[PDB]
């Protein structure tokens, strides 16, 4: 059966029993940076199995009420294991990831959820023309929650769902790195993104590689049961990390 | 130093023009809109393992 | 010199033109090039990527997101219709905003099969069976199962394959059609019936939803580069 | 070698009878992110086509290679204020609705440049307009970032030295030439989700990395006992383009040049019902 | 190979002579719709004349390959009405009598395109006529059929970023460009016998074939103190022409630009008797 | 540049000429070729065929 | 790449001319008037059955 | 032979390990006068780097190969002073800042000269303004040294025999022509640390070596009822340029066009202390 | 004559253009040419020398000549600063005016690795150890010797050998970096502190003094020429 | 006589172009901006003794 993958990265796996296939970026496999294509002097560092391993971020209820959800990376694992130090006390960093959604639930339950990555998804205020502080956009591991009706809030992105904060019909989405999970026959997705940007390595705690966003097109459902709510988790693990310029750990 | 290749025409209906650059500089040179070479799998077909079409999409 | 003489066209300025011209930095050294991932090389590979179509514009929809979804219920009257649209991919308001659509209007003419993906986001235990058919133009549209079974159709059954795929072929008169499509150039329609009806066991809701995909397939084309009705200006911004 | 030597066509329909096996084409799944690779062989019977047609016209090369207009302005010969006798116009590609959006379908790109310029004059309106003018000449003046700029008409910066300018004269062809790649990075970003200063403060978006100069232009000397007015045009030509990320198109107004705010915007227009289609 | 190497005659009489026999030639039947294939050599006695005459003038490339002018109209510079400051034109073959005589002696036709553009400029007479003004400059601007239409002169549609568009300045020669078949179907229908919708009703003729777009033009930015008025014309000359299935000239004038109707006229001019000949 | 000198009749438009100009459509995909009966190479080949000749003009 | 070919004159009295394509379209090319072949059996003789001058059309 | 067929990057970075030895690349001695050619190899742990940038761009031949503006002057068609209605300029490279410095950094140039000349003209200020004048027509004229001078507009010496000169008509593309290298010396001296006299008496400095000629300018025949005033702009381009012994660029301004005087500067700006960064 | 038709920029006068233009002194002879010593062909030879850098800029330096020395003295207190600067070859003050500012003022961008050379002005009979450190940019500069240490440094004796040299390596996320310098384009510090301290025996000066020499290595670039800001002109001269 | 040589170009991306003269004076030719020699030796080490940069500079 080819309906059961695992996967194992530094010292954590990860196994599924009702997973779709593997989504690999833009058809490229994360890799390290060749010698011709680098443009700094000094030897980079490789932590592996202390970088490369999965961690799971803090996990949310999904309502018959909600409307979706994002995280902007890698400022959501700026936090988490000796990731987070090495980005803190380097200036230069590069690596790809895999991201895996789970999400499980009854035969009797109903919805759909679309899970897509959107690199350099720049997003726009709520009042055209009042800029807002790095807060309402990224604060850590906690997810940010779209809204249905049009944010009025100045100090906020503008969180329309069906504009989904870039201005672009929601629907159109598709053309990114995407999966669905779909409570008939898929419990979770698995997304291979390698590392996608103009210059061949960047300052991890200044610029947004991606964005990640949750967004359920076909709204939760049950009836006469004693599950209220169905909790969705993420997990993510950089893979082929390096870093290069150490300096003091940035506060 | 002069190349001549095949210009556009139809299916069914002495097409052949000479092109020759004049500055020392590749900026100048005009469009080169003769490549027609194109791959939709990255797009369209991004999955890991290869899915035959005949067969079942899942198991 | 050499003698020669200025033929009709000389000194004017053509938009689309192919000349030669000075370099205004002489020898100017570029950045070495790097192989990004996910390079396009033409618009078509876009084109051919799904898309969500919102059909369910019943101009009473104060949720947006609820244009995507079109509903579904048990006990239906035997033989009912589920949707019916009109196939114009540019000027059609389902097709109009779509991944699809957005790349027809920045053209005239375009030719080609197209590709209708539909998926059940019932519950894991409803069951059903659909009539999906493709009428190709016509004096009037189906009104029935009987009519539009006559014409081109797929009978799709629910089950663990949750998605089927209605390939529109490319019937016409001409080789290409009007992106602002008319009574010359239509190009039919396209609707859903019920086939057996959906059932359901206890304890499941009594409502569900299906979606629809649209993309092209490997034949299609466009051509005549216009520029899109979409975005305007008033002012300089 | 005086000489040197230097036809793609989409699919063919292929002649496809009754068939009754287990094999389903038509069945797919689309949680795998995978778009089915059927045609309408796989799903009727079908007579055996040869297609001509090309998808040249739909490459990308094709697409941006027209030009398109990107900044107006307006500058007078001779007027009391001294601002108002010049032009000064940080380069940039989003003041024009159109080639923004064309530009703005891909999230990175690396093209040369086609820059064309078109300069038209007037004789402004009065209670006296009996002049005789010979023909004007104008100046066009680009300055790298960081280099001197001219703060009057006749100021000693429009010298030149090593900034590249243009001298033209009103009744010829439009002024032409060639810009290479001239991004410090591999490509051209058109989004950038990030801020300026490392502790995620100051301007953020695509202004951050808007470094590539202004452009000056000016009348060379001439100064008409009555005010006369000129406009410039520039248009702009990608040539030996490369793009990459293909990203949906933009769906709300643009309102502002150097942000992406927008109003929300309902995702299509509507109709009587779901079976309409008349 | 720097160099590639890339004579008909009308037919020769032949010596006849006396002849008597039961062939006759002379006599036939039009009856099976067949055209007579006789020559004086079977009638009467002739001599050996070789003929050096040829049909190079007769054939179609040579009688279509000549410009005509199709459309003529004017625009003001200044005006208080904004629809007369710009022309808009939809494309057709039929404003013209002449060329539109030229083009129906054929129903179906295969031809690539050359336009030419001539346009002239006459200042407005007035009660004072004392201005000076620079060289001014035209846009010409085509829109494929669906794409956006301007409303006026200083609207945003005229940024063309994907429509082709000329700019032209008094006192050069006649613009000038090429244009290949852009027919959906194969070829050209100056006739059709059949009605837009599928009952048949609706639109009647070859006015709904007829989906080539339109032609814009404007002045970029000429406002003169006192009003000009300029004329443009539009010239066509088809190249590498194919025709099929000839028809009989027109005998009736014409009196509409998009219909066949017409009023009934005699066959020809009268005589006093049949055997008058002075 | 190369010397040159132009001649007279530049910049005139002669109705009848032969030169090539610039495409407004660059790489234009025309529709395939399709031989209808009844080609005519020639106005001689209309010109040879037969008519009726209206003799009888007696102005009545 | 030049096309070398004669140009039109007269009975008995170096009439050769040189072209050379500059553009990559084949539209742009002058015009193509130097073909000089016709048939007018298409509409002279239209019937199925060949009839010979010479013979009586009917029996 | 019709034919004749006729890539230098920056080093690379070579991958270096951890060390330990006698050897000391990072000491040296600056008293030797020699600078140090240490590399980040040799005091760092590297990674192998092919590095495809070049120099192409700071080649003396392009740093010097751009047009600069060397002299402006206005001149009269017609007014009371004679000497007013032409010019006269003594040719020297000093004249303009930009260029003068940029020349400077060399002690001895070599090099041919293209000068481009730029002329525009405009109707002066008045009462009465209205007339009609053709276009008018401009003479340059290049006078060795120790020929004859013009003393008016209607001189003899205008009657160029031996003397090169130009004859420009307005509307058309700017004056061109090249300039061989003149010096009676194998090659220009920017500088000269001596007399004229023997006896270390009279000028001083560059002064003494500047034997280029003149260059004079006038309306051929151009006489309106009413002053035209008309400026002219010298532009010169080096070419095939061979340069030695550079000296450090200048601090101070200018303040004469034939000498290095000059007013102390300070040497740079200052800081509020030697470890303040912010 | 040779029918043509002119294009786009006829007639215009672009100051970097390379065109043949006619001779105005036909079949000239020129001097014989002689080789003089010190021909350079590239402005880069020029930069690669060093030059004195005017690090002490107190803004009380009544004497011009003490910009170019930096303090030390005896009994310092333990691991103190000696001096900062911010690392902007082109538009920092420190290095706006040196040998190889001047050059990078005419042009653009810059890229490459640079030297910084220490010598040791003091007497014979002196000694000490001083640590030079190079901070990658970051949100802070270092403001103690442990936060300096982290990034690149070397250790410097003082010794018969008087000059030790500091190559800051090329650590950027672009290929290349603009010469009016930005926070996106930023390059870091430099600073050195007391490693030791500063030793001398009976009847030696209280007091000595260090100077500092910048130039570029042989992977140094520049591109874009401009024109200079550092001079202005109001008059004819 | 026409001579031909390549042109600038990048690093991984018919880059010739070819040049005529028609003057014969050699002052009226195009600039050579196309070499791309240097030596920064002279001014660098202008030492008599060669100095090993491993070794010690003085003794
Ligand atoms: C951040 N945006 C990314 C896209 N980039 C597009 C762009 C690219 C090149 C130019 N060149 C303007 C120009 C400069 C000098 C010259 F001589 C001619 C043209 C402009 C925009 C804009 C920035
Ligand atoms: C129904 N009629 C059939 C004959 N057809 C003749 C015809 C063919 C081509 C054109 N092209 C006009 C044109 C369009 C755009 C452009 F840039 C230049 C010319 C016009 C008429 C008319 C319709
Ligand atoms: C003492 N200075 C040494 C440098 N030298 C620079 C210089 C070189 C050539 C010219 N040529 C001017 C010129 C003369 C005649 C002509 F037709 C065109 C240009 C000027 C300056 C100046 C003296
Ligand atoms: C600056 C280049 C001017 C070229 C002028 C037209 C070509 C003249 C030479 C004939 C073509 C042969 C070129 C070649 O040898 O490749
Ligand atoms: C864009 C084409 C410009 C052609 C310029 C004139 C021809 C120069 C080359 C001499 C002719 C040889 C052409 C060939 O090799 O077929
Ligand atoms: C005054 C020189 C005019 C040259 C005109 C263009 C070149 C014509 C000849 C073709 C190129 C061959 C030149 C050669 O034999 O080297």
């Amino acid at each position: 059966s080819d309906r059961v993958r695992s996967i194992t990265l530094g010292n954590s796996t990860i196994t599924t029993q009702e997973c779709a296939n593997v989504v690999v970026g833009y058809g490229r496999w994360p890799t390290y940076l060749r010698d011709d294509e680098a443009t700094a002097e000094d030897q980079p560092t490789q932590p592996d199995v202390a970088t490369c391993r999965f961690y799971t971020l803090d996990s949310i209820k999904w309502e018959k009420g909600s409307v979706g959800w994002w995280w902007k990376f890698p400022e959501a694992l700026s936090d988490m294991g000796l990731f987070g130090q090495n980005m803190q006390y380097h200036y230069l960093g590069r690596a790809g990831y895999t991201i895996h959604v789970q999400c499980n639930a009854s035969k009797f339950h109903q919805g759909c959820l679309l899970v897509v990555c959107v690199p350099e998804a720049e997003m726009g205020g709520a009042v055209v023309g009042q800029a807002f502080s790095a807060t309402a956009m990224a604060n850590g591991d906690k997810a940010y929650e779209f809204t249905s009706a049009t944010q009025s809030d100045q100090t906020k992105v503008q969180t329309a769902i069906h504009n989904a904060g870039m201005g672009v019909g929601v629907g159109n989405l598709t053309i990114y790195p995407h999966q669905w999970i779909n409570l008939r026959t898929n419990n979770s997705a698995t997304i291979v993104m390698p590392y996608i940007n103009s210059v061949p390595m960047d300052n991890m705690f200044r610029h947004y590689n991606f964005t990640l966003m949750v967004i359920p097109f076909v709204k939760l459902d049950y009836a006469d049961t004693a599950s209220t709510y169905v909790p969705i988790t993420v997990t993510v693990a950089p893979m082929c990390a390096e870093y290069n310029g150490l300096r003091l750990a940035q506060a | 130093g002069a190349q001549v290749s095949t210009q556009k025409t139809g299916a069914h209906e002495i097409i052949h023009y000479t092109n020759i650059n004049y500055y020392k500089d590749a900026a100048s040179n005009s469009a080169n809109r003769q490549d027609f070479t194109q791959d939709p799998s990255k797009f369209t077909e991004p999955v890991k393992d290869v899915m035959i079409k005949s067969l079942p999409a899942l198991n | 010199g050499l003698p020669t003489m200025n033929t009709p066209g000389s000194t004017q300025f053509l938009t689309s033109d192919d000349f030669q011209s000075p370099c205004a930095l002489p020898q100017f050294d570029v950045t070495p090039s790097m192989n990004i991932p996910g390079e396009v090389k033409n618009l078509m590979e876009i084109a051919e990527v799904d898309s969500v179509v919102p059909v369910n514009n019943v101009q009473d929809t104060t949720d947006q997101m609820e244009m995507f979804r079109i509903p579904v219920t048990i006990n239906a009257p035997l033989q009912q219709q589920v949707f019916g649209l009109r196939l114009q991919p540019g000027l059609d308001s389902v097709f109009k905003h779509t991944l699809l659509g957005e790349i027809l209007n920045y053209y005239a003419h375009w030719s080609g099969s197209m590709k209708l993906t539909f998926v059940f986001c019932g519950s894991a235990m409803a069951t059903g069976k659909f009539l999906i058919a493709y009428s190709p133009p016509g004096a009037n549209p189906p009104k029935t199962r009987k009519d539009a079974m006559l014409g081109t159709h797929i009978i799709w059954d629910i089950g663990l394959q949750s998605s089927c795929v209605l390939c529109v072929p490319w019937i016409s008169q001409t080789h290409y059609r009007l992106v602002q499509q008319d009574e010359y150039t239509s190009a039919g329609y396209v609707t859903c019936w019920y086939q057996t009806g959906m059932i359901v066991p206890p304890g499941t809701p009594n409502s569900s939803s299906i979606m629809c995909f649209a993309s092209a397939c490997n034949d299609f084309s466009v051509r005549m580069l216009r520029d899109t009705p979409f975005i305007s200006q008033d002012n300089k911004l | 070698g005086d000489v040197e030597e230097a036809v793609v066509h989409v699919a063919d329909t292929m002649r496809s009878g009754p068939s009754n096996s287990a094999s389903v084409p038509a069945l797919t799944a689309v949680e795998t992110g995978h778009t089915s690779q059927v045609t309408p062989s796989d799903t009727m019977q079908t007579r055996h086509v040869k297609n001509y047609h090309s998808r040249s016209e739909s490459t990308v090369e094709n697409f941006l290679g027209r030009s398109a207009c990107v900044y107006m302005e307006e500058y007078k010969t001779t007027d009391n204020d001294v601002n108002k006798k010049f032009v000064a116009w940080p380069i940039n590609t989003k003041q024009m609705v159109q080639m923004r959006r064309k530009l703005e379908m891909f999230t990175y790109l690396r093209f040369d440049m086609e820059v064309t310029f078109v300069i038209t004059s007037r004789q402004d309106p009065g209670t006296t307009l009996a002049q005789d003018m010979p023909v004007l000449t104008h100046q066009i003046m680009y300055v790298p970032p960081g280099g001197p700029i001219p703060a009057k008409v006749d100021d000693y910066a429009w010298q030149t030295s090593t900034n590249p300018s243009i001298f033209w004269t009103e009744g010829n062809a439009p002024a032409r030439m060639s810009i290479p790649f001239i991004s410090i990075g591999n490509a051209y970003s058109n989004f950038y989700d990030g801020w300026s200063n490392f502790d995620q403060r100051g301007s953020y978006g695509y202004n951050t990395l808007n470094n590539l100069g202004h452009i000056y232009v000016r009348h060379v000397s001439g100064s008409s006992p009555h005010p006369i007015t000129s406009t410039i045009r520039v248009y702009f030509k990608p040539k030996h383009t490369r793009a990459w990320v293909p990203r949906p198109p933009r769906l709300c107004q643009y309102k502002k040049a150097f942000s992406v705010d927008f109003t929300p915007t309902p995702i299509t227009d509507t109709r009587k019902d779901i079976n309409t289609v008349t």
